[PDB]
């Protein structure tokens, strides 16, 4: 709205990472105070530094805030494990009659080397064909990034109906899984030939393919 | 030219001196409580003036009428005009003996 | 002090949702308390802050006089009422505190914070779940291990966890995430790596534990015949 | 129904000072500006002292006011008197578009 | 609120014609446009009647001294009137909140959004409602039915500031009479010129 933020930054482990947040002149460049918050991802987030003066209790040195005029930064010293979260800035707006938040700044480089995927491909059984639907399946396992595009062919045309792919999340040994379906009736799922998955990772493309008949 | 305003003051002989109305050289008129439905000030540009109408004039009404530039509405006069002797008595004019 | 919430909370687009703010300790009959609210996809917005001593409401211009908040002395804690919710509700309020203090600048700092509310409202409610069983066939089995498991379907809400053979088993199981779909139906899945000599011998059977609509459907596995 | 408060008569022998007061009934006196006029009689009115305490150019510097708000008075301080002097002192008023005097 | 990058007129701020009150020390009322200055300073709070003859500088009170000090070198503008219309309604309205005690004095141009329980006797009081500690904050008591001393007022300040930088927010210079058929001298952006 008012607050605008770039959408991510880049840096490095061992040098110094500063910010920039500009608003408007009636909240940030007014004389208002700023206060910055830290977005983790599945945590509730925390007082980082209040009127960019005092130093809250827990909280390390290595956080310095400084106003120049109508822009407010922060800069930091050396990147540690922690900081895969969000950067917020808040402040007082006179126009909108309390606080408004800004957008947020990712700061992550790069983290995920490659590895080789495997997919599988599973017939909805006996059971499942009374429900007046067919919900096929084609399970993706021991692939990593988990950045995988899925295509659904039936031999004759591409489909573009009912088309999903899950988010991946991380295994046992690190690595990450994925499902994909495949929404269908079973009215025409005999009626065509066989029906496949087909994905890409990193130039390698696999193909799986199931007959009903 | 120049955004200012005009008034009516006048004031009575022996007594204090009582606001009449103010005007604008728009339509934008002001009028006294105790002389609200009794003041009508028009102003023709065209003749560089205004003028000031007033409605049933009684043997109260005997008082120095002045015209005064007001540079500040809410403020000073800046200069006033010489007063005009106004008398509101009998019925007709009549020679000396 | 800390303060603690409820959990995730599901309704109707068009009810009124109710959660409270409990507060720990003391610290809560003396500060103000607003709310905050973040949603995937755009940044944090204030709704507005409501100071326990007086009863004062303080909301924005930009929220129109539909929510309300009130606040107990008696118990230290506060409720939350919200009613005609629309598609856009699906984010997470947090119970903030305000701590004045003197200077030029004077801005309402953040510094402790609540727990979260996973607050999410659209179509295709608590319904019946359906449970379907997975089985390997000749084709699919090449070596000594056999990927099996079972597909859960139209289940509401979240969360939903599945439980093989009440705990039993540990080693090589795997979890897999819900996803939306046109008309806002989830869909999960869960498969396990098994040796083939124990496929005669020992059964595989999933448990669904699924606790806002009370149901624990109990559905055998089975080899199928013919492939 | 605001009215300025003055005395009618004052007096006092020249070369000493004297206060002039000019008090309000129902506004606060520190709420509008207040302007004194001194006229000749057989003579338009003259501005001799405006915005509570700024003097024309060309009146005496003796010409001073002051305003006490919570007493709701309006006073106009004169030092040293002469013979020009006797003149007819009004306080003007405004309140909400209606110029009130004294 | 803070007025940047922009040029306005107080011409039209003034022929109104609805403020009950209107003062401004500092500099002559009617010669504040032709001066430029470099920024613009605004304020807008809510006041009872009683109280706006304490937004002036040299004297003590309750409100300004504890929310909003007024220095001896005060070139502000204060405007206020009545809007009880809109501010108020039946029932009480008590949306708007006032300090009443503080430790101490306040520097000018400050504001002070400390919520903290002011302590009067020697003994703490952990944030209750009991003895020897009061909430500073406390409600109104607006309400549209009331006569003229307690009714809610829109007041602001608008004050200048002069530094070392160019004129920003200043008067533009003033469109005057246009005149014709006569030997006048006129500058229309390129040149000096005597003539009809």
């Amino acid at each position: 709205s008012v607050l605008t933020q770039p959408p991510s930054v880049s840096g490095a482990p061992g040098q110094r990472v500063t910010i920039s947040c500009t608003g408007s002149s009636s909240n940030i460049g007014a004389g208002y105070d700023v206060h910055w918050y830290q977005q983790l991802p599945g945590t509730a987030p925390k007082l980082l530094i209040y009127g960019n003066s005092n130093r809250p209790s827990g909280v390390p040195d290595r956080f310095s805030g400084s106003k120049s005029g109508t822009s407010a930064s922060l800069a930091i010293t050396g990147l540690q494990a922690e900081d895969e979260a969000d950067y917020y800035c808040q402040s007082y707006d006179s126009s909108l009659s309390g606080s408004v938040f800004g957008g947020g700044t990712k700061l992550t480089v790069l983290g995920q080397p490659k590895a080789a995927p495997s997919v599988t491909l599973f017939p909805p059984s006996s059971e499942e064909l009374q429900a007046n639907k067919a919900t096929l399946v084609c399970l993706i396992s021991d692939f990593y990034p988990g950045a995988v595009t899925v295509a659904w062919k039936a031999d004759s045309s591409p489909v573009k109906a009912g088309v999903e792919t899950t988010t991946p999340s991380k295994q046992s040994n690190n690595k990450y899984a994925a499902s994909s379906y495949l929404s269908l009736t079973p009215e025409q799922w005999k009626s065509h030939r066989s029906y496949s998955c087909q994905v890409t990772h990193e130039g390698s493309t696999v193909e799986k393919t199931v007959a009903p008949t | 030219s120049g955004g200012y305003f005009w008034s009516w003051i006048r004031q009575p002989p022996g007594k204090g001196l009582e606001w009449i109305g103010c005007i604008y050289y728009s339509g934008s008129t002001n009028y006294n409580p105790s002389l609200k439905s009794r003041v009508t000030i028009s102003v023709d540009t065209s003749k560089d003036q205004f003028s000031l109408k007033l409605s049933s004039v009684t043997a109260a009404d005997t008082a120095v009428y002045y015209c005064a530039r007001q540079l500040w509405l809410r403020g000073r006069f800046d200069y006033w005009g010489q007063g005009t002797l106004v008398t509101v008595s009998s019925a007709s004019t009549k020679g000396p003996s | 002090v800390q303060l603690v919430e409820s959990g995730a909370e599901v309704k109707k687009p068009g009810s009124s949702v109710k959660v409270s703010c409990k507060a720990s300790g003391g610290t809560f009959s003396s500060y103000a308390i607003s709310w905050v609210r973040q949603a995937p996809g755009q940044g944090l917005e204030w709704m507005g802050g409501i100071i326990p001593i007086l009863g004062i409401a303080n909301y924005a211009q930009k929220f129109q006089g539909r929510v309300t908040i009130t606040a107990d002395k008696s118990t230290s804690t506060a409720y939350m009422e919200l009613s005609s919710l629309r598609s856009e509700d699906t984010a997470v309020y947090y119970c903030a505190r305000e701590n004045g203090y003197s200077g030029y600048g004077a801005a309402a700092n953040f510094d402790l914070w609540g727990r979260g509310t996973l607050v999410t409202v659209s179509s295709a409610s608590t319904k019946g779940p359906s449970v379907f069983p997975l089985a390997p066939s000749s084709k699919s089995t090449s070596g000594g291990t056999a990927a099996l498991g079972c597909l859960v379907k139209d289940y509401f809400p979240e969360p939903v966890t599945v439980s093989w053979n009440s705990g039993a088993l540990t080693s090589g199981v795997h979890t897999f995430p819900a996803v939306l779909q046109s008309s806002g139906l989830y869909s999960l899945s869960s498969v396990v790596t098994v040796p083939s000599s124990s496929l005669g011998t020992q059964t595989y059977i999933c448990n669904v534990n699924h606790k806002p609509s009370n149901t624990k459907v109990d559905k055998k596995v089975e080899p199928k015949s013919c492939d | 129904n605001f009215m300025l408060t003055q005395p009618h008569s004052v007096s006092e022998s020249p070369g000493k000072t004297v206060t002039i007061s000019c008090t309000g009934s129902s506004g606060s006196i520190a709420s509008n500006y207040v302007q004194w006029y001194q006229q000749r009689p057989g003579s338009a009115p003259t501005t001799v002292i405006y915005e509570d305490n700024q003097r024309p150019s060309g009146v005496p510097d003796r010409f001073s006011g002051s305003i006490d708000s919570s007493s709701n008075s309006a006073s106009l301080t004169i030092s040293g008197l002469k013979t020009e002097d006797e003149a007819d002192y009004y306080c003007q008023s405004y309140d909400s578009s209606n110029v009130v005097f004294g | 609120k803070r007025i940047s990058n922009c040029v306005a007129d107080y011409s039209v701020l003034y022929n109104s014609a609805s403020f009950s009150t209107f003062k401004c020390y500092g500099v002559s009322p009617t010669k504040l446009n032709d001066l430029c200055f470099t920024n613009v300073y605004a304020d807008s709070f809510v006041i009872r009647g009683d109280e706006v003859r304490q937004i002036a500088p040299g004297q003590t009170g309750k409100i300004a001294d504890y929310n909003y000090k007024l220095p001896d070198d005060f070139t502000g503008c204060v405007i206020a009137w009545n809007s009880n219309n809109l501010d108020s309604k039946v029932g009480g309205n008590y949306n708007y909140l006032y300090r009443l005690f503080r430790k101490s004095n306040l520097k000018p141009f400050e504001r002070d959004i400390s919520t903290e329980i002011y302590q009067a006797g020697s003994t703490p009081c952990n944030g209750v409602e009991g003895f020897n500690c009061y909430f500073p904050l406390q409600s109104y008591g607006f309400q549209p039915t009331n006569g003229v001393g307690y009714q809610p007022y829109r007041v602001v300040v608008l004050s200048f500031e002069l530094l070392h930088a160019p004129a920003t927010v200043c008067g533009p210079k003033k469109s005057t009479n246009l005149v014709k058929n006569k030997c006048v001298n006129f500058n229309f952006n390129g040149l000096t010129g005597t003539g009809v």
